[PDB]
């Protein structure tokens, strides 16, 4: 919607969780679990393909 | 609310006009500009507790910390009503020390 604006990834995940009703407090205290789950899911989908 | 359905950017209005065999829309859009650089932080540690912003983001101009909304720069002093506490800060990554003012204590004096 205009010019690109820099933003850290964690503060973008916080916004994206806040958008769907889950408060941003959940993300900043469960970051490693989310990262591990995402990596495992991407590995599984790569292997499935 | 869907992005880029009608107009490039945030949507405000629309006006229909006729044509010989069709319709013409004059969308009205809002676009930000004249950006700046700033240093952020995800949470504030004070008195052993962690304060998070309600709807906004923490910023700092180098020597002081404010809270501002996402789409427009309007600094405000951090208080205990626009920030909410959640647990103790020992696991969050990116914590920075600071002080949070409250109105009740100076008010009572
Ligand atoms: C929520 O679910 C996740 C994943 O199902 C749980 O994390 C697992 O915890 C077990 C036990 O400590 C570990 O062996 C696994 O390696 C963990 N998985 C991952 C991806 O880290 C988590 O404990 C669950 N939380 C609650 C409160 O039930
Ligand atoms: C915020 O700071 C960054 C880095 O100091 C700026 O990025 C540079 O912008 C200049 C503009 O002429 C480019 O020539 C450089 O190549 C940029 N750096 C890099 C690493 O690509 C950025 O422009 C600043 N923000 C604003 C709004 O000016
Ligand atoms: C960051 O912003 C603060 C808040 O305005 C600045 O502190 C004030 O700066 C003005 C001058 O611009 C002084 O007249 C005031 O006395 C300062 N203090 C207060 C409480 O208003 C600060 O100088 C800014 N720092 C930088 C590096 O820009
Ligand atoms: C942002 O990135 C910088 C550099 O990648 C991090 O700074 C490093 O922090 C570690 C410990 O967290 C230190 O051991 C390094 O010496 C630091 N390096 C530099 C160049 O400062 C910083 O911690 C990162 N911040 C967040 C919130 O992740
Ligand atoms: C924020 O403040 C805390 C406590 O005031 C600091 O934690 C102590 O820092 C000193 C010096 O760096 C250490 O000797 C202590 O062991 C630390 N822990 C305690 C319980 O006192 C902390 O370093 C400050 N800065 C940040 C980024 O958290």
């Amino acid at each position: 919607a205009g010019a690109a604006l820099q933003i850290p990834f964690a503060m973008q995940m916080a916004y994206r969780f806040n958008g769907i009703g889950v408060t941003q407090n959940v993300l900043y205290e469960n970051q490693k679990l989310i990262a591990n789950q995402f990596n495992s899911a991407i590995g599984k989908i790569q292997d499935s393909l | 609310k869907r992005v880029d359905f009608c107009g490039k950017g945030y949507h405000l209005m629309s006006f229909p006009q006729s044509a010989p065999h069709g319709v013409v829309f004059l969308h009205v859009t809002y676009v930000p500009a004249q950006e700046k650089n700033f240093t952020t932080a995800p949470a504030i540690c004070h008195d052993g507790k962690a304060h998070f912003p309600r709807e906004g983001v923490f910023v700092s101009n180098g020597t002081h910390w404010f809270v501002t909304q996402r789409n427009f720069y309007e600094p405000q002093i951090i208080t205990t009503d626009n920030t909410f506490v959640s647990g103790n800060c020992d696991v969050v990554i990116g914590i920075v020390n600071n002080t949070v003012y409250d109105p009740l204590q100076p008010e009572l004096d």
